[PDB]
């Protein structure tokens, strides 16, 4: 990974 | 701990390594033919793009590393040997779990693995003979009017194997979905309910199967989400 | 825990993502013009170097990946969309911290962010129209007598974006220094005394913004050290 | 803790750092001389290969990065500066451990430190003047009938340094055993018994000295494993 | 390292 | 980072 786990966190926040 | 169940593992890995070695030897012997087969779509696309550009009014396959040609030959040979060792890798793996599949799943596993292998092969064939010839052209005609396509073999080989492997898996996931659905273990409700959760894990998988760029992660997650929707439709 | 303060975060992230998507759509629509704007300095430098070499007595922009042109166009479009979504990004970010800035800093933040944004844009403009045309030539004329400049768009886009972004930040740090100094929070004593510690963090920051090579780490730390000295002088 | 033994350490690194700086200035001033020496085998290999292809009936050294010509010149100068600082990097290193070697091991460390060092330069001189001219031609000739050798100077310098630096270590490792063989501390029984343990540690070293590709690790363990086997015969 | 430590585990397994 | 923190370590030794 690397700086892409930020987008994973974002998709969790966006999709609960 | 798990000391008694190690000798069989050692023997299985030894036979696996020997199989990979003999496959590598054969592949390095036939490396000229294998590399020609790999590079044929690129050459055809370059010729077509050149004809289009000339009609509107150069291109070649290059190597940017001194050992680039030898490294590419070795890598292609290693990949072919691994692929040529698939039957024996399955021979070693399946024989390892002998008592796990007592009488029923022992019978159920064989059609599943046979179907998965045949669908992976058909996916690779479809990717090489259909998707790539009509895609590589589109990938080269885009920059044909702004840049010059000096494609290096070192990156091209990796790109080509990535496309082939992915399209093989892309034709395997909606066959494991079929097997699991018709087996009755999983229904449509299970996959429909666990939709949001998939949203993250796919996005995690794309984070591991792509370079660190976020754009690559999105460009890999989108086809995976499309395949998840396809499986959603397929389960009945 | 922080459950009540999550719905606003979700809405802000959703609208920011939608803004980024619409920016990407517009940028991919205008990708031809955007790529021409990006590649104009390189073309001019190549033409000038070619004229110099011919007077002494070839060069072109290439793509080294099959999907290199498409990937470069997509990356440029994504970057432009992120930049095009910056005003709405700040719309969402500022609206998130509504009660933190009660009455005074609520009015002090706006001039600071406005000045930072305008100086970042002026720095990007200065880097594009002044630094790059007189620098790229020097970067190409240096090796014009030993090698042949076959510059790939895939690496050129990254290099140009990094230069533009860094020079924008390079003109922002000695404006946040000005804002902090004129605000009175920090004096000359604070920056002068805490000089040695900076030597560490810059070298750490320069370590995180560079490829793993040590030489480029030093080559990034040196301009940051110069900027720290410039800010030291600026505090008045 | 180790507070008293830090004041010397600070001063030891001070002359060490300044040693690299003065070497960098000397190396960069003569960067044309060093770069020509580095690229000489590549130029000869390309010309010799070109005669072979023409007889059977182009190639050049390129730069694929805008700043690659400057970066390669700086990287080559930086590497040369460190090597030019080798006599004085040991000046600080050896003088640091003053009381460790009281009277006896102080005498037997000097011949080892010069015998190993004098074999590293003989390794580089062997690699540049023997192995490389007959190996670079072979590598290019392998792909001379399928691809076009457009070798970038950015990726060539790293490849050349690894061969030169590595071959010196490849000629130093079977000298440390020779030095340790007559010292009497280690015998043949030590090597033969500790063979399987050497397998698991040589691969890990290979996994760290090569790109993440698995084939690269295997391609580095085999030359290093032969060196271990060579070390078996050396002890007597 | 990275995905190559698997080969290290393999060589330990094969060579005890 | 990676092998560059060694230089970062050095700036502490050189600059206390």
């Amino acid at each position: 990974s690397g700086w892409e786990l930020l987008l994973v966190v974002g998709v969790i926040v966006l999709l609960f | 701990s798990m000391k008694p169940h190690l000798a069989e593992l050692r023997q299985r890995l030894a036979i696996s390594v020997l199989a990979v070695f003999v496959g590598f030897i054969i592949a390095f012997t036939f490396h000229n033919a294998i590399l020609g087969w790999i590079t044929k779509p690129l050459n055809n696309a370059l010729i077509q793009v050149g004809k289009i550009v000339e009609k509107r009014e150069n291109g070649m396959i290059t190597t940017h590393q001194v050992g680039g040609a030898f490294f590419v030959a070795l890598k292609v040979s290693f990949f072919a040997g691994i692929l040529m060792a698939m039957p024996v890798i399955l021979w070693q793996l399946w024989l390892f779990i002998a008592p796990g599949l007592y009488d029923n799943e022992k019978k159920m596993v064989l059609p599943f693995v046979v179907g998965g292998s045949v669908m992976f092969l058909i996916g690779v064939l479809f990717a090489y003979y259909v998707v790539t010839p009509f895609g590589f052209q589109f990938l080269i005609t885009f920059g044909s009017f702004l840049y010059t396509p000096l494609i290096n073999i070192e990156d091209y080989v990796g790109f080509f194997t990535k496309i082939l492997i992915g399209f093989g898996i892309a034709f395997e996931l909606p066959v494991v979905a079929y097997f699991l659905a018709l087996l009755g273990l999983i229904t449509d409700k299970t996959l429909k309910d666990y939709f949001k959760y998939a949203i993250v894990i796919i996005f995690l998988l794309a984070a591991f199967l792509t370079p660190p760029d976020v754009l690559t992660q999105l460009l890999m997650a989108a086809p995976l989400i499309l395949l998840y929707g396809l499986s959603i439709l397929i389960v009945h």
